């Protein structure tokens, strides 16, 4: 649940950017966030959910 | 056969040179059968989309 | 029916055709009852044996170990190695509570 | 730390911008702090790998800063 | 010279709501 | 449409025609003609073309099997040598002493069976019944015929092949049955219907390759 609440924070925050400063790829560093990431703002679809391996 | 290999390659881009989506493609097919086009609502929603996707395009 | 056994594929190059009988039925894809059980008594020897040669060193019974009756066993099923062994083993009268369960 | 507060600000003058946060640098104050936190750097990946120091390729030293696992 | 491509419009014939005969026109 | 439900199966029937919803097959085959005639017009000028015009053909000629017409009237503004009507599959050049002017073209939908999948089979058979066929009156007896397996994704053609036009209509059915607007519209909502949707690609991983392609016009916020 803590999980999906921070992916629901980012979605909002990413929907609190305007869609014209929406970011077109979204790269998580945690593996298993990205499916919650894409259900979350499913309605946003404009932003690419890209992996990245070597963590920053 | 006067014997060559065929250079085509056919497409459906829209009059105003976008390459129409195979949604799009298929919509605007069916939009000619039907004889009928976009309402004022579409017509809104259309005119908004491509003036945000020009926006975004520009920068 | 061989008669409409045969597939097809649509290659790029024109219609090719493609070529292929009895549906098996579980008459003896299931061990007979007979064979289930002296089998069962053999692998429970087997497994015992191999068990004390384990202990013999002072070592497990791992699951490659003795992995030829991977799916038969004693109890039809070499279930040994399964997660809780000793949690449910703790708890008898299995039998007599699913025949119980009917009323239940 | 220690390693980190002489690459960050080598001089105690030398500190970031009062609206910034990242310590502030010029091309030639980067390029030194940029060296000594590569030394730095490359002295962790040999403690850490029990190997050389500065023995890893320019792609496998970016992939080792990156994260990768190398 | 080079590669010039004009893909000219394809305006598909009416088929529904033509008003019209049966036959589709030319 | 071309569903010939040889039967009364509700579901089955239910789930046809939901699948062709919104008048289908009367626009997929007016818009596989356009197709085939845009791909001939993009270089017919080489391949002696004088003009290429569709007929008059009324929207129950391309569902009707029992009366055909033609589906391009294109002209050749030459003594186009009438080939042997034969399978585009086949690889022999073959030509009797047949020459004409006007040359036609026809494409037909089918929906087969199990059975009913030998498409070059029943597209020979179909060209040969519209040779003289008693009402499918084409202008050009040298006039070819096309089909399309619809239901098992297949599409033939064996009329009369032009000289130097076999290889042009066999590249036109594959970019078509490739990308076909139509006909990819109705797979894709043939998929939907029967509950099955392909694993789509996921995004890749940026390597040490791809580390430097996150710093383009595309915004990443690296989460």
């Amino acid at each position: 649940l803590a999980k999906w609440k921070t992916a629901e924070e980012v979605a909002a925050l990413i929907r609190s950017l305007p869609v014209e400063e929406q970011p077109k790829q979204i790269i998580v560093t945690r593996k298993g966030m990205l499916d919650p990431l894409e259900v979350h703002l499913l309605d946003f679809p404009n932003i690419v959910i890209k992996g990245s391996e070597l963590q920053l | 056969k006067d014997g060559y290999k065929p250079d085509v390659k056919i497409e459906y881009v829209d009059e105003t040179g976008r390459k129409l989506t195979p949604k799009e493609a298929f919509r605007q097919l069916s939009h000619r059968f039907h004889g009928k086009g976009s309402g004022k609502m579409k017509t809104e929603r259309r005119m908004k989309k491509l003036d945000e996707e020009a926006l975004l395009k520009k920068m | 029916p061989q008669s409409d056994l045969r597939w097809s594929k649509q290659t790029d190059v024109g219609i090719t055709h493609f070529r292929s009988q009895l549906i098996p039925n579980l008459y003896r894809y299931i061990q007979p009852w007979e064979s289930e059980f002296i089998d069962s008594q053999r692998v429970w020897a087997e497994y015992a044996l191999k068990r004390q040669e384990a202990i013999a060193q002072n070592r497990r019974l791992t699951l490659e170990d003795l992995e030829d009756s991977w799916d038969r066993g004693i109890p039809r099923i070499n279930t040994l190695f399964q997660k809780d062994r000793h949690t449910l083993a703790y708890d008898k009268g299995w039998r007599v509570r699913t025949d119980f369960k009917q009323y239940q | 730390n220690d390693r980190a507060k002489v690459i960050l600000k080598p001089d105690k003058t030398t500190i970031t911008e009062p609206h910034h946060i990242w310590p502030t640098l010029t091309d030639e104050e980067w390029i030194k702090v940029e060296v000594q936190l590569k030394d730095l750097i490359l002295a962790d990946y040999g403690k850490k790998n029990n190997v050389n120091v500065a023995s890893l390729t320019q792609s496998e030293i970016r992939d080792i800063i990156l994260g990768m696992e190398i | 010279a080079y590669a010039i491509n004009v893909s000219q419009k394809r305006k598909y014939r009416q088929y529904m709501n033509r008003k019209g005969g049966f036959n589709r026109p030319l | 449409t071309g569903i010939f439900m040889h039967g009364k199966i509700p579901t089955l029937k239910i789930s046809l025609i939901q699948i062709f919803r919104a008048h289908l097959w009367q626009k997929i085959h007016e818009s596989i003609v356009m197709d085939l005639c845009q791909v001939f017009d993009q270089e017919l000028d080489a391949l002696e073309i004088e003009t290429v015009q569709k007929e008059t053909i009324h929207p129950r000629k391309s569902y009707k099997m029992n009366s055909s017409c033609a589906d391009i009237l294109l002209f050749a503004s030459y003594k186009w040598n009438v080939s042997r009507p034969s399978l585009l599959a086949d690889s022999k050049d073959v030509m009797d002493s047949t020459t004409t002017q006007k040359y036609w073209i026809d494409i037909q939908l089918r929906w087969g069976d199990y059975d009913s999948h030998d498409i070059e089979r029943y597209a020979r058979a179909k060209f040969l019944d519209y040779t003289t066929d008693n009402m499918s009156i084409y202008p050009s007896p040298t006039g070819v015929l096309i089909a399309i397996d619809l239901a098992y994704n297949l599409h033939s053609a064996y009329g009369n092949w032009f000289p130097g036009s076999k290889p042009l209509i066999q590249q036109a059915m594959a970019k078509i049955m490739k990308a076909n607007p139509a006909l990819y519209v109705l797979r894709e909502r043939i998929r939907k219907g029967l509950q099955l949707y392909s694993s789509e690609p996921t995004e890749p991983y940026l390597s040490s390759q791809n580390y430097g392609e996150l710093f383009s016009n595309q915004i990443i916020w690296f989460v």
